[PDB]
């Protein structure tokens, strides 16, 4: 297990391997955080989240 | 849905219900965005609307909304005898206002979904369909965890062809499965508390029969097609 095969490469969502390196990305409506791994909602009711209010 | 449990408040917000002229549900769908619904091509056989935000069809909650359909976009390669290319996208006349019990499911990227989502132990299917093969449809929205099934095993168990556009999920003997009226509805896969669309409820030889599984349209084979449909 290497890169994306090892715990999703530490990415919150999409993991891609480029030139022996992990590159993370996010679904539409999320922006990649400063650490280049976490996915942050841009607005209210982001996709894929159960609703709490 | 045979077996499983009720979707609790806010748990299945991407569920849509296609309703006929008598306000009765005949098929499901998945909310993809404020303007688009994903469903099964076979469900499109004349005049119907789309209901969202419903969990109990016998009570007025206050979250429910009916939407008219502006355009029906059916896959042109859909075949009635095999149910191959069983996929359609609907554009609504007015946008859906997201709220409690009304939100979209995420579309994943193909490669990641196939290596990481479809290799998970289970997916989740949901609907207002029959609660057993020869019963009535449910007045309550239900959900069920369904294991991904090995592709070779599925082909061996099936009396009808399993194309490259289909995959199998469910149980060998346990009494849990999707059923009549669930067709066109969501099969989603959870990953780090985010739910991605992985399938469309398509067909099966009865409901929860021994040595038989649920057959779903393979969404990952249609991601470019879905993207094109949602632009024009
Ligand atoms: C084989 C397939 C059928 O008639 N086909 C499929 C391919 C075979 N060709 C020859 C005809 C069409 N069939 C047989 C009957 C069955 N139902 C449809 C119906 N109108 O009675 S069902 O309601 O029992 C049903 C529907 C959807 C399901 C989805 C899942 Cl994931 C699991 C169980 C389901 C049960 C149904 O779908
Ligand atoms: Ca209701």
């Amino acid at each position: 297990r290497k890169l994306c095969s090892l715990d999703n490469g530490d990415c919150d969502q999409f993991c891609h391997e480029e030139q022996n390196s992990v590159v993370c990305s996010c679904a539409r409506g999320y922006t990649l955080a400063d650490n280049g791994k976490a996915c942050i909602p841009t607005g209210p009711y982001p996709c894929g989240k159960q609703t709490l209010e | 849905i045979v077996g499983g449990q009720e979707c609790k408040d806010g748990e299945c917000p991407w569920q849509a219900l296609l309703i006929n002229e008598e306000n009765e549900g005949f098929c499901g769908g998945t909310i993809l965005s404020e303007f688009y619904i994903l469903t099964a091509a076979h469900c499109l056989y004349k005049r119907f609307k789309v209901r969202v935000g419903d969990r109990n069809t016998e009570q007025e909650e206050g979250g429910e909304a009916v939407h008219e359909v502006e355009v029906v976009i059916k896959h042109n390669r859909f075949t009635k005898e095999t149910y191959d290319f069983d996929i359609a996208v609907l554009r609504l006349k007015t946008p859906i206002t997201f709220r409690m019990n009304v939100a979209p499911a995420c579309l994943p990227e193909r490669d990641w979904a196939e290596s990481t989502l479809m290799t998970q132990k289970t997916g989740i299917v949901s609907g207002f369909g029959r609660t057993h093969e020869k019963g009535r449809q449910s007045t309550r929205l239900k959900m069920l965890e369904v294991p991904y099934v090995d592709r070779n095993s599925c082909k061996l168990s099936s009396s009808f062809i399993i194309t490259q556009n289909m995959f199998c999920a469910g149980y060998d003997t346990k009494q849990e499965d999707a059923c009549q009226g669930d067709s066109g509805g969501p099969h989603v896969t959870r990953f780090k508390d985010t739910y991605f669309v992985t399938g469309i409820v398509s067909w099966g030889e009865g409901c929860a029969r021994k040595g038989k599984y649920g057959i779903y349209t393979k969404v990952t084979a249609f991601l470019k097609w879905i993207d094109r449909s949602m632009k024009t």
